[PDB]
């Protein structure tokens, strides 16, 4: 009937449980419970002991250290007692692995699925192309590389993909042999520093290039990426916990009303229960006892070595912040400055269906949304583009249409490229002396001049 | 082509029949389709009138299942067939039997 | 370190004959508990007690060598198995420091995969229990014939716990020889499921695993069929031997020591000394081995096992080949059949029986409503010929109301049934429509669109229609030599007269 | 040695380009196309049926004994049997 708080915090867990009741009682009428010792041993012993003196009907262990050890042990301990555990806060909860037959754990973390999902849908909308895939050949590597190929069909750009055995000369020369501005890592941390630091000897470390981890945790590179769920409050989440478990009782109680422990003190499949909502977040689960439709957050690095939140992932959808982005490729970057002329460039509304532009065209943002720029001079652009490499971006223009010597100012595309804002100009442009001699001029392909059109004949 | 199937797949139809009766009501400007079923169409409904060249020259197939049994037989049996006058007998009396 | 497992006394000798072979072999075993709670406190107390550097073997009775493994990866500490069978500990996600000498039931689907491209039984059929090994097995088994261009015909899942209903299902198919892999009990209840019906006979061949053989010898065993089991059995002592000899090499390879630790009653910190000596062992090869090259896999499997290809013969098991771990002994002796067939059957069982799909098209599928009485009009051609009409459902959520289809395509089946002996019943897709590949709603995967889906999912088995040969459907399924060929054209309404 | 080119040839080099591998343009001089002369196959598909020659491109048509004998790709320029006639 109870719930049993047990935290292997040493110290701020004395602090925790001394202030639990209060927070317990203000998150079913059943009541609370508060054990602390702080081991697998101690950890058998304790939980035993607390089990055998008081009859409770689930468990909560709420702890954030030493993740990767904790968890396998208090999920067979809970399957053996056939008892509802939760693990919350990190720690146990942390580590995601397939369960038993009587096994119910409640595992509240992020399996690397749900990550890998709003790591690509942050993606296709900064880089449409997951060029470095690098892990570590960690347990989770075959799974991780089963599920990148899963969501690569259909439809994104990718490169290449590789394991790094983590001298360090010979596995930063094994990285760098693959060329990728985005790389994405899949590791643990006490191999995450070595190939951090192999990686800053390999100068992949600069600021052109950005780190995606994604591997279970949580000198350094300038650019890392990783996604969580919530967090950084230990009485929020215990709140949290309390509440599910409380939740699953009385549906529980509802269904057919009776104790939910069944003895398994001294010896001689209920992970079904959980629809669920508390805190404006979705806490449903699946069979493996994973969040399903999880609130979740991505988490970028700072100049200051701290993190900040970035994006927010909720009911399948996304919301970021400053959404407009440029591949700063650092040259490669030229800045295309057009105007609107139907013949030979076409601007039409991005499609819909799809949210982006349909293809045999290019993206078009003009000076937030985007539109489809598509016609001669775009296939033009895009042939010379592909016939010697850059990132084009299709900046067009508002101010003026072509140019004029307005009060001895340019104007137009020509003003714009005349002031450095636009690195070259393309499409509609015709070539005079006064346009010749202030900006210089490719050779002319279509030639043209000035014609007069006349009424029917 | 992809930009032209962006276009036509806003007055896509459903089957051969519907197409023909809108077109013969002039409900629709131009029909493209495969040519032994219009040649026939012409053929038959002397009002329509087939053109352009042939712009994709696959013949048909008799379809079955990967790698099944029969896929020698059927196709040996078919090749001898057309081979043999059988086919021919069987496409005159069937197809472009009449002119108007 | 100890193995749990009079096997006392046989620690104590390979503990003697390793150290004859600074401390080296010292043995710390004990007892099973008949509480896994009591087994986990037992394995704690005597890992505080004394440094363990480990071993384990499988008891008798389902037991669970489980709390030993869970402990030793709380500890990190390096931990091998001895006669533990189940697949779910050959993975490292919950088992990171598990190995085992033994190898699971997956690399029997890869004996099974080799007999199978051995005896050139291109078909196949898996009936396969919902459980974790029978679902791994199945993945293994799946890979490991996916380089070869062909699949499963029909894998069936049998929830733990009759299967007539899927015994029918296979029954019904083309194919005749079936793998099956589920527990004992379940085996039996199969193996009585499909005795009585009639699909245990002449020409339905198919083997087990291991545990289903003795289950199925324990209980019914239908004679004749095929079995596998390990080459050593249990063979407890041997393996013990071996995992002792490999043990003693690691030790004296990682003699960087670090620190083994010992009394660690709350010491909740890992001994890199662990993963050191579990790579280390992962890439070791101990050689000279009593069961031969003792190698490990890079999960942690055995690698070149070897494995007794039995036959069940009236109770009795004959031992016709030995498969090694690259191949199989072809015959060390005469096999028997289920049906008493003196030969190898072949596995696929040719149709006489073929379900067509057509679509209505208007010059080579004409299709017309039925007579009253549900007959066919009997018309006549131009030339005073009859016209060999065919009935078939299919046309108008609507029900399937019977209908007259006659044309081309009608008189070239005609003549192909005619030429090689058919049975046909002939049937219009529910969609009508001329079914391409799709991506399906709210997901990535595509998936084949229409009358094709008629043809993919089993519905039909050859599509004969004006069917236009195209780069996915010839990716997807298989064509013929074209009957009528044909190109793409434009129709246009225009008035020819000038008044 | 002599050049090789045209319509077979050139369809023959995208292929090798579309798989990759290499190909030697073995000429053949027993026979023209094949005939079942004392019961042995010649010509190109007499090289073909001998394991002499991996595979035959080039003009080749297709019928029952051919198909049956050896086996055949998807054909790509239809023809069949066709009437000549003087000036018209
Ligand atoms: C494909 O055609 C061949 C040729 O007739 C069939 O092979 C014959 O099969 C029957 C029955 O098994 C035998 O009696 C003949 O001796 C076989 N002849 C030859 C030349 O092989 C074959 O069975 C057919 N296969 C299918 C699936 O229809
Ligand atoms: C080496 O072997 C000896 C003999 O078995 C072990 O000594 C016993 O160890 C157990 C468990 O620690 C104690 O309960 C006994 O009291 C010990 N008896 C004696 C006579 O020493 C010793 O612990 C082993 N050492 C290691 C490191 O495994
Ligand atoms: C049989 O009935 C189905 C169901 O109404 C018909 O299919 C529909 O056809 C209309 C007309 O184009 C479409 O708008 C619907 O979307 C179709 N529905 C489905 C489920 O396909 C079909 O045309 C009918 N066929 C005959 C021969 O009567
Ligand atoms: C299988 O079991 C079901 C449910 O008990 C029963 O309806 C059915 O008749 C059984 N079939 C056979 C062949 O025993
Ligand atoms: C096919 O049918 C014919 C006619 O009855 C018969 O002579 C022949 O033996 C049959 N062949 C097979 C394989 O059934
Ligand atoms: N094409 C002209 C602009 C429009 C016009 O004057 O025709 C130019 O480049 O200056
Ligand atoms: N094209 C023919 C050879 C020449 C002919 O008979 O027209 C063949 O492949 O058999």
């Amino acid at each position: 009937l109870n719930v049993a708080l047990v935290f292997s915090g040493p110290a701020y867990a004395a602090e925790a449980a001394r202030l639990g009741p209060a927070v317990a009682a203000a998150v079913d009428v059943r009541p609370v419970a508060l054990v602390l010792n702080g081991d697998p041993r101690s950890l058998v012993l304790q939980l035993c002991d607390l089990l055998s003196g008081l009859r409770v009907h689930g468990v909560v262990f709420e702890d954030d250290s030493r993740a990767p050890a904790v968890a396998p042990i208090l999920d067979f301990l809970s399957a053996q007692t056939s008892l509802p555990i939760v693990a919350v806060h990190g720690g146990a909860a942390l580590v995601l692995t397939p369960k038993e037959k009587g096994s119910t754990f409640l595992q509240l973390g992020s399996s690397t699925e749900q990550q890998l999902q709003v790591i690509f849908e942050v993606l296709e909308e900064y880089d449409w192309t997951s060029f470095v895939a690098v892990t570590t050949r960690a347990p989770g590597h075959r799974a991780f590389l089963s599920y990148i190929e899963v969501l690569t069909d259909g439809s994104v750009g990718w490169e290449h993909r590789g394991a790094l055995t983590l001298g360090e000369a010979v596995l930063s020369a094994q990285l760098r042999s693959v060329s990728a501005q985005i790389r994405l890592l899949f590791c643990a941390r006490e191999e995450a520093e070595p190939v951090f630091r192999a990686a800053e000897e390999a100068g992949l470390t600069g600021s052109g290039y950005v780190w995606f981890m994604v591997g279970p945790q949580l000198p350094l590179p300038a650019g890392l990426f990783a996604v969580r769920s919530a967090g950084w409050d230990l009485a929020r989440r215990v709140a949290a916990g309390v509440a599910v478990v409380a939740r699953g009782a009385q549906a529980l109680l509802r269904d057919y009303g009776f104790l939910p422990e069944l003895g398994h003190d001294c010896r001689a499949s209920l992970h079904r229960y959980f629809n669920i909502t508390w805190d404006n977040r979705d806490y449903s689960f699946n069979e493996d006892g994973f969040l399903v439709n999880p609130s979740l957050v991505v988490i970028s690095l700072t100049r200051d070595r701290t993190w900040e939140v970035v994006g927010s992932w909720e009911q399948q959808t996304l919301r970021l912040k400053y959404p407009l982005w440029s591949r700063y490729g650092r040259t490669q970057h030229l800045t295309v400055a057009t105007l609107e002329e139907r013949p030979f460039v076409i601007v039409e509304p991005a499609d819909p269906i799809s949210g982006t532009c349909i293809r045999d065209s290019v993206p078009c943002r003009s000076q937030p949304e985007k539109r489809c720029c598509k016609g001669f001079c775009i296939d033009i652009l895009k042939r010379l583009a592909h016939t010697i490499g850059f990132s084009y971006d299709l900046y067009l223009v508002t101010n003026g249409k072509h140019g004029k010597k307005i009060d001895g100012v340019w104007n137009g595309m020509i003003g714009e490229v005349f002031y450095q804002r636009a690195d070259m100009a393309i499409g509609s442009l015709t070539i005079n002396e006064e346009r010749s001699e202030i900006v210089d001029f490719s050779v002319p392909f279509v030639e043209t001049g000035i014609s007069v059109m006349v009424a029917r004949s | 082509l992809s930009t032209m199937y962006r276009h036509m797949e806003k007055h896509n139809y459903e089957s051969a029949a519907e197409a023909i009766q809108a077109v013969r009501d002039n409900k629709l400007h131009a029909f493209i389709w495969d040519s032994a079923v219009l040649e026939f169409e012409a053929s038959q409904k002397c009002d329509l009138v087939t053109t352009g060249e042939l712009f994709f020259r696959s013949g048909f197939g008799i379809g079955m299942r990967k790698d099944s049994p029969w896929k020698q037989n059927v196709s040996l049996s078919i090749l001898k067939s057309h081979e043999n006058g059988f086919m021919e007998d069987l496409d005159k009396t069937w197809v472009r039997y009449q002119e108007c | 370190i100890g193995a749990v497992l009079k096997h006392e006394q046989m620690f104590r000798e390979a503990v003697n004959q390793a150290n004859k072979r600074k401390i080296q072999l010292n043995a710390t075993s004990v007892t099973h508990k008949p509480n896994a709670i009591q087994m986990a406190l037992s394995v704690c107390e005597d890992l505080i007690s004394s440094q363990v550097y480990i071993l384990v073997s499988h008891p008798p009775t389902h037991f669970t060598p489980t709390p030993v493994s869970y402990t030793a990866g709380f500890y990190r500490i390096p931990v091998l198995g001895l006669t533990t069978r189940m697949s779910i500990y050959s993975d490292k996600s919950i088992h990171l420091s598990f190995l085992r000498t033994v190898p699971p039931y997956s690399h029997q689907s890869s004996v099974w995969f080799e007999m199978m491209r051995v005896y050139s039984w291109n078909h196949i059929i898996l009936l396969v229990s919902d459980d974790h090994e029978g679902r791994a097995a199945q993945k293994r088994l799946e890979t490991l014939l996916e380089e070869r261009e062909s699949k499963a015909e029909k894998v069936l899942q049998f929830d733990p716990g009759n299967v007539t209903a899927l015994l029918m299902e296979a029954k019904e198919l083309e194919a005749r020889v079936i793998i099956l892999s589920a527990s004992e009990d379940d085996a039996a209840t199969v193996y009585r499921a499909a005795a009585m019906l009639n699909m245990t006979g002449s020409g339905y061949v198919w083997l087990v695993g291991e545990r289903e053989i003795s289950g199925n010898a324990l209980r019914y065993a239908p004679d004749g069929i095929l079995g596998l089991q390990l080459i050593n059995g249990k063979n407890e002592s041997a393996h013990i031997s071996d995992a002792v000899g490999v043990v003693a090499q690691a030790v004296h390879e990682l003699l960087n020591i670090t620190d083994p630790p010992r009394g660690c009653v709350g010491n909740t910190n890992i001994w890199k000394t662990g993963p050191l000596f579990k790579r280390v062992l992962m890439s070791s090869k101990y050689a000279d081995g009593v069961t031969g090259r003792v190698e490990f896999n890079e999960d942690g499997d055995r690698k070149f096992a070897n494995y007794s290809i039995m036959n069940l013969q009236n109770r009795k098991l004959v031992q016709v080949g030995i498969y090694n771990g690259t191949h199989v002994i072809p015959n060390d002796r005469k096999i028997i059949w289920p049906g008493g067939e003196t030969e190898k059957p072949r596995g696929y069982q040719m149709s006489t029986r073929l379900k067509i799909v057509t679509i209505h098209q208007e010059p080579f599928v004409y299709v017309k409503p039925t007579l009253s009485d549900g007959t066919c009009k009997e018309e006549f051609t131009v030339n005073g010929d009859p016209v060999k009409k065919v009935i078939c459902t299919g046309p108008n959520p609507r029900h399937t109301v019977p209908q007259c289809c006659y044309g081309f395509c009608i008189d070239l089946l005609i003549k192909l049934a005619r030429t090689m002996n058919f049975t046909y019943e002939v049937h219009l897709v529910a969609d009508g429509k001329f079914g391409t590949q799709e991506r399906v709603n709210n997901s990535n995967k595509k998936e084949w669109n229409g009358m094709m889906g008629e043809l993919l999912s089993g519905q039909a088995d050859m599509i004969v229609a004006p069917l236009t040969i195209n780069n996915e459907r010839a990716q997807y399924i298989e064509f013929s030599k074209p009957f009528k060929y044909q190109g793409l054209t434009i129709l246009v309404k225009k008035e020819i007269p000038r008044s």
